[PDB]
DNA sequence: TGTCGTCAGGATTCCAGGCAGTTCG
DNA sequence: CGAACTGCCTGGAATCCTGACGACA
């Protein structure tokens, strides 16, 4: 009832403060001429301000409020991949934008993991065994505490976009699984305490089940026993991906 | 607004200014045809430090217009710290935003300094009727306040006929000081009732660091009333500290 | 699940330090969607939550008597004369918690609310009397109930309003219980779930061998007082029962105890005034035997057991500032500075500088572009025309370049701009994390310095605060008047009644703040700095005009948690007196609770609008959060759909689940869930006091711990590795790290070289383990103790000794004992 | 337990207890019908301080019964910081744990403190053959130890028949001082054989800086046996420090 | 990202010996 | 006509809150 009028008075005071800030910035004593902190209309506005695109808010609202958030985000990512609003670059950029928008939608647009923690996503081919694919996920700093739920959702959306793109299943090599379990035990024993003690058979089953391979970034200056592994640019520890 | 003050006793003037500055920064100096007044103010707004120096003490006190100027004496304490006891000081101000300090004992030492501008409003002292008036010197109060500060944090003043007790209370050790007629340093007192007050040393031990000895310190207060501690030099120069009663009930 | 949780709780804190008297668990108060009474915290390891409106534990004092903790004054009075902790109190854990991994159902208890609910249901189905519980009853209904139960109507009204506050006397309680054969009163029911009937027989023998006086009320042959001797039986369970008795010594007998009403009847009436004979029977608890040898069936009460650098301004100086990087020091010295920064250029005047606006003229200078590899310069127009590519050096056109500047003479501009020269200590940044490495307002930095506030590496002003939501809200506690709430917009209470009483229990408002005095003072200083800047930057009238603590109540602030790129806008309605605060379940969600941080940063909207810039964000990496990019205020909780679900959440007790709790129900039953919803000194002193209170509670019976070794062994290994590494650093040559090979002195600085000793920590940790091994004897670690002691000895290699030594040491004692055993 | 000791001026006793506090914190003063006694051991069981003061030191001395009381050295060091050289120290104690320190003068000061107990074990030192005795002045030894303090810590004393030498070795410094009967720092010698021993000078320097210049000292030592430095207070009381040397070269 | 130790460093007050003013055979 | 006996006061020095550093989980 009157809560709507109280929120209207609150947004009126907010608009008064915004007009004061605009009148102040009209002189231009700082390398900035627009409002840096705008008010969000809804989750659509939140995800649009996080990753965008600037104008898919109408479609997001329609899909969500008409069919449910889950299949709404599914169809929204389908439309983004198909390029309904136009083109934005290459297929890798399309996949990156789709993954970021999907993650921002499912997280309601609060986590900056796909914004900065996961910098880039590319597709690379296997020049050794059969020509399968791996996602080169160039991560960044703010990903060490990305959150277990957010990481699981990122894995889910990665598998979904891989199924959409139609890639081949990566062949888990002996050296790959050996360096994976080596990094796992090294991170468990020397680097940092883990929240869930894993098992060798479990991590091997996971690394064999992941259809396309995953290649992360560098975390610390810790070497491994098998040097010069094919696929990785160095022999450091991928504790972030771990 | 131009005026000039030629003075002998630069050491006394400097230690008095330091004592007025040892407490707190703000100080509005008022130049008037009747003399030099000063109202020193703090951010706590609990202690007002008002002094008055007439033309009799000044050697050559020439004025043209009465005016008030707000300064922090912390940055000014560097120049007055250095100086002999017998010398000639000259403080001159003109229409420009500068102040001239001439130091001449046997040579010329001129200092041209800028004039800062601080904005503050003058507040009149509450002249409330009290029932306790006790006069002493500075050494006794210095010792008592330093003991209270280095022992505890609370103090209670109790005044009765020819009996001034001050109980510094804390948690482990408790100090008490007694003032009676046997103390030759303590002068006569006007007291009719058992006046009780409570104070702390959170902002009291500062002025002690500048309290001299040849200065007669009178204190007027009542039952948990604001303490007006005035002190006189040469029977002509006055400086009062008016503090609100930091009592607990 | 409970055993697995008790086992997994060993990962943190001192292990094997559980109390044997009271089981390792707290109370279960089912609430929709932990909180422990602060009396236990005052009498004293996981996340804490305050609940003061409930009862407390019960202990014994130095005088020998036993008493319970009730309120803050008595807690502070008896928080130092405790002897042994008997019970832990009645903390609340709920059911709406999102717990997984097959967490089994915690056994509930017979509570007073469920008891009186069963009572009123029984009288309704028996005497045909309709009533409305959980609130004030109607006149006719309460009158007929009072006529049927021989009680007072106003007393029944007060009981239905609050049963915990208005507790009935035991006489009338047993009187009304004799009509329905209802279970006993839980608040006056001791804990008997840990005693053997063979020992209970001796208890009844000692009770029969004691003194007793009686008193009866309304056809109830109850009692009046029991005087017992502490030497008539083993006082172990007599003290473990947790009953408030009175002790007496000068009575011809050493230890005498006396229990009066309403505390003696609570123990005598369940035993039937010692009329029937008690017997020991296996596979049947004491309550079962009591219900067997009595016409009244009772229930259980205790069954729930669940268990640097402090930089201020952004001024890039690098090595040109050395270590302190004082701009005043640099200006006094008159030295240059080689920085990779972005310079500007004015079209009219032509001055060059790293500032935004040109203070010489009245306009703002533009940004120039320069190629660092080549020696070419081009403006933004030429940069955008040449496709951001230089023909000399094929590098992307960068706005900033590496060159020298003289802040010594460049400071006069900022001085005449700020017009205020009140500064004592102020330093700049050392390293730049952003890619563009843009500038920062030097006037705003100087104003912040003169205001003497702190700042993080984010680029704006935010201060930490800790809050915790609760089920209710009270103007008496939040410090706001009735007319203040009226002019705020509140005209009715949680039940529609007008607001006239200050002690009006209300529902927790969304936009309310329980915020501490330190946060309030920091916000006041921030507002002072804000009004100063807006009066010195553009000449704008003060919008807030805030100069006191109470004036801030009414405006709007923004909260932000780590991993949250959205700032939640809240209103400044409230305050706090304690060092902690409260929040709202909507302002504090799961994404703001399990985000590697419990506290949240607060900020002002004007502060963000005046000092927020994306250029303050690093290029590739990032801190705990990216940036407060967007504000959010709308969190409509099903307005037109489930407003009743959002509102009706507080003070409900499910009789159905209370009756169906001892049937091993599935806690993951979503259907039933939805149906019911509808330095060293402080740390050492704290550890020693925790050990001491645990010892008092367990009655001087404990063992050794494991985390002390889990801290010492890695400490020893790290100490050894640091001693074998020996990485040094030159004092003034702060960047050049000297090699472990000693070259006398730094070739660029003829002074000492700071080394990494790392030996003062272990030297202070050794006495802790020494005192621990002296207090308690354990094996498997005397070898580690002698090893570390001998390591220190032969690393130093006690060079002076007198004729009379005999240094007492349990270490040397055990060493000689093992030597003799060998 | 109750007693009262009044003395006009006790700055010597003040600095003495200050040195005792700098040496150790836990100390207990035993009050007997003869006077006051104290014996403080070392936490590293290397140094021992002993002091005895009969009833012929202070002006007024009235004791009820001999007992053992305890006073915190920190609380006492927080008290002696206000002791004027022209004050009247009055130590009063009754049956309760209340200790009163009174000063009469321009302002009657009285501080009450709680009295905690100390349970340090006391044992008589066994007799040991000295074989080397000497009586010297305090100022010469103090200045010698202050000159040889910065170079090293092991100062070597050598004593032969009518000969004394105080030396300071090292790798890049050497100090030497010769002492004969016709010198300006030796009062009397009682040497028996050729002795030589090196001692640390941290506690030495502290305890000789705490003692004035005009005071005399008596050193008793041997070849490698512990040294004992004693002296007299007002020709009535005795005070002796005792500490063993090092075994190194 | 939370914590804990070390180091230097400059501003501060307290102590002591030299410069100065003063009453004694 | 010279010598102790102070004030005092300013130099020398001990103390300490602040600003750097590294270590673990
Ligand atoms: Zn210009
Ligand atoms: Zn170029």
């Amino acid at each position: 009832p009157e809560m709507k009028a109280y929120f209207e008075s609150l947004q009126r005071e907010i608009d008064r403060a915004y007009a004061i800030a605009r009148k102040a910035r009209a002189q231009g004593k700082d390398p900035s001429f627009d409002v840096e902190v705008p008010q969000a209309t809804d989750m659509a506005g939140r995800v649009e301000s996080l990753v965008g695109p600037p104008g898919v808010a109408e479609r997001i609202r329609e899909l969500v409020k008409e069919y449910g958030k889950e299949i709404a985000a599914l169809k929204v990512v389908d439309e983004i991949i198909e390029g309904k609003f136009g083109d934005l670059g290459s297929k890798e950029k399309y996949a990156e934008q789709a993954v970021r928008t999907a993650l921002a939608i499912l997280t309601e647009g609060i986590v900056s993991a796909p914004l900065e923690g996961i910098a880039d996503v590319k597709i690379k081919r296997n020049e050794w065994a059969d020509g399968s694919e791996y996602l080169a996920l160039y991560y960044a700093g703010p990903i060490r505490s990305s959150g277990g739920t957010a990481q699981a959702l990122s894995v889910l959306v990665g598998d979904y976009v891989r199924r959409k793109l139609g890639l081949d299943r990566f062949k888990p090599s002996d050296e790959h699984i050996e360096r994976m379990v080596e990094e796992v035990d090294l991170y468990h024993r020397a680097v940092t305490r883990l929240q869930y003690h894993p098992e060798a058979d479990e991590v091997r089953l996971a690394m064999r089940n992941i259809p396309i391979e995953i290649t992360g970034e560098e975390t610390d200056k810790v070497e491994v026993s098998h040097r010069n592994v094919p696929g990785v640019e160095t022999n450091h520890l991928r504790g972030g991906a771990i | 607004m131009p005026f000039e003050v030629v003075f002998d006793g630069a050491k006394e003037f400097a230690d008095l200014i330091a004592t007025a500055s040892n407490l707190i920064d703000e100080a509005a100096f008022k130049f008037t045809e009747e003399g030099i007044s000063m109202r020193a103010m703090d951010p706590s707004r609990v202690v007002l430090i008002d002094l008055n120096l007439p033309e009799s003490i000044f050697s050559k006190y020439e004025v043209e217009e009465p005016e008030t100027i707000g300064i922090n004496m912390d940055q000014f304490k560097k120049i007055l710290k250095r100086g002999k006891a017998k010398d000639t000081l000259i403080l001159r101000k003109g229409d420009e935003n500068f102040l001239e300090i001439t130091f001449e004992g046997t040579a010329k030492r001129t200092f041209r300094l800028p004039l800062i501008d601080v904005e503050e409003l003058e507040l009149e002292l509450p002249e409330l009727p009290f029932t306790a008036k006790v006069v002493l010197l500075g050494e006794v109060l210095k010792e008592g306040i330093k003991d209270a500060s280095l022992v505890s944090d609370a103090i209670k003043f109790i005044a009765k006929e020819n009996e001034f007790t001050m109980k510094a209370e804390g948690e482990t050790n408790e100090v008490e000081i007694r003032l009676t007629l046997e103390d030759e340093g303590l002068l006569d007192l006007e007291v009719e009732e058992e006046t009780k007050s409570a104070y702390g040393i959170r902002y009291l031990s500062d002025m002690v660091k500048g309290i001299g000895k040849a200065d007669e310190v009178i204190l007027r207060f009542g039952n948990e009333m604001p303490l007006q501690m005035e002190y006189m030099i040469r029977d002509e120069g006055r400086l009062t500290f008016l503090l609100a009663p930091r009592v607990e009930e | 699940a409970p055993n697995k949780k008790y086992t997994k709780e060993i990962i943190g804190g001192r292990p094997l330090f559980a109390e044997p008297s009271t089981n390792g668990g707290f109370r279960l108060r089912y609430g929709r969607s932990w909180s422990v009474n602060p009396a236990t915290m005052l009498i004293l390891g996981c996340i804490v939550t305050p609940a003061t409106t409930v009862e407390g534990p019960i202990v014994r004092l130095k005088n020998g008597s036993v008493v319970r903790v009730d309120d803050y004054e008595t807690a502070l009075k008896v928080r130092n004369e405790v002897d042994e902790i008997l019970y832990v109190g009645d903390a609340l854990v709920n059911f709406g918690d999102f717990v997984e991994n097959n967490q089994t159902l915690l056994p509930a208890n017979y509570v007073e609310e469920w008891w009186v609910q069963e009572l009123v249901q029984a009288i309704k189905d028996l005497y045909e009397v309709e009533l409305q519980p959980f609130a004030e009853n109607d006149r006719e209904a309460v009158e007929e109930a009072a006529e049927y139960l021989e009680v007072d109507p106003d007393f029944l009204w007060n009981l239905l309003k609050d049963p915990l506050r208005v507790k009935p006397d035991v006489e009338t309680a047993i009187h009304l219980s004799t009509v329905l054969d209802i279970p006993f009163h839980p608040y006056y029911t001791l804990y008997w779930n840990t005693l053997q009937p063979e020992e209970v027989e001796e208890l009844q023998k000692a009770l029969l061998g004691a003194q007793i006086e009686w008193a009866e009320f309304r056809k109830n042959r109850f009692a009046k007082k029991v005087v017992l001797e502490n030497d008539k039986n083993i006082k172990r369970y007599l003290e473990l029962l947790g009953l408030p008795h009175r002790l007496e010594r000068v009575e011809k007998k050493r230890k005498v105890i006396v229990v009066e009403y309403p505390w003696s009847a609570a123990l005598l009436t369940p035993l039937g005034n010692l009329e029937w004979e008690f017997k020991a029977k296996p596979f049947y608890t004491v309550i079962d035997i009591i219900n067997e040898n009595n016409r009244i069936k009772l229930r259980d009460r205790g069954i729930s057991w669940i268990g640097k650098p402090p930089v201020q301004v952004l001024f890039p100086i690098g090595l040109a500032g050395g270590q302190s990087r004082d701009i005043k020091k640099a200006a006094e010295e008159g030295k240059t500075a080689r920085v990779e920064i972005a310079f500007f250029k004015c079209p009219k005047c032509g001055h060059v500088g790293p500032e935004h606006l040109c203070p010489v003229c009245g306009t703002r200078k533009e940004l120039l572009w320069h190629c660092p590899k080549c020696g070419a310069d081009y403006p933004e127009s030429d940069a955008k025309d040449f496709n951001y590519r230089c023909p000399k050096c094929d590098v992307e056109l960068k706005p900033y370049a590496e060159r020298e500047i003289k802040p010594a003479d460049l400071l006069r501009q900022a001085m005449d701009n700020v017009k205020v020269y009140g500064i004592d200590r102020l330093k700049g940044v050392k390293g730049m994390t952003s890619g563009y490495k843009m500038a920062e307002p030097l006037e705003k930095g100087l104003l912040r310095v003169k205001n003497d506030v702190y700042v993080f590496k984010d680029g704006t002003i935010r201060f930490d605060a800790t809050d915790a939501p609760i089920t209710h809200f009270k103007p008496k506690e939040i410090g706001t008047s009735v007319e203040k709430l009226r002019e705020l917009g509140y005209t009715h209470d949680f039940e529609g009644k007008p607001l006239e009483r200050d002690d009006q229990i209300l529902e927790l408002k969304v936009q309310d703040v329980i915020l501490p005095y330190e946060a309030g003072r920091y916000l006041l200083k921030v507002a002072r700095f804000i009004d100063d800047l807006l009066e010195k930057f553009y000449g704008l009238p003060r919008f807030y005009n805030a100069e006191k603590m109470e004036d801030l109540v009414g405006h709007l602030v923004i909260g932000l948690a780590p991993h949250t790129s959205a700032g939640i806008i809240g209103r400044i309605i409230g305050f706090s007196d304690v060092l902690v605060g409260y929040a709202h379940p909507y302002y504090h969600a799961a994404k703001r609770r399990n985000c590697d941080g419990d506290e949240d940063a607060v900020m002002l909207l004007l502060d963000a609008l005046l000092n927020f810039s994306k250029y303050y964000l690093p290029e590739k990496r990032g801190g705990k959060m990216d940036a407060p990019l967007v504000v959010t205020t709308r969190l409509d909780p099903r307005e037109v759909d489930s407003e009743v679900h959002n509102m009706d959440v507080v003070r409900y007790y499910p009789l159905e689940f209370y009756k169906a709790t001892y049937e091993l129900k599935s806690p993951k039953e979503v259907k039933v869930i939805e149906r019911v919803e509808d330095g060293d000194m402080e740390e050492k002193v704290a550890r020693q006091l925790a050990l001491a209170e645990r010892i008092r509670a367990v009655d001087e019976h404990h063992v050794a711990e494991t985390i002390i070794n889990s801290h010492l062994v890695p400490d020893l290994r790290g100490n050894l590795r640091s001693f074998t590494r020996q990485e040094f650093r030159c004092v003034k040559c702060n960047t050049k790290y000297r090699r472990p090979p000693l070259t006398g002195k730094c070739p660029k600085c003829g002074g000492k070289i700071v080394l990494t000793v790392s030996k003062g920590a272990i030297e202070k940790y050794l006495p802790t383990a020494k005192m621990l091994v002296t207090k308690y004897r354990v094996k498997d670690y005397t070898r580690q103790r002698i090893c570390i002691t001998e390591k220190d000895i032969k690393t130093l290699f006690e060079k002076q000794r007198t004729l009379m030594g005999f240094s007492a040491d349990i270490c040397e004692k055990m060493v000689k004992e093992r030597t003799g055993h060998s």
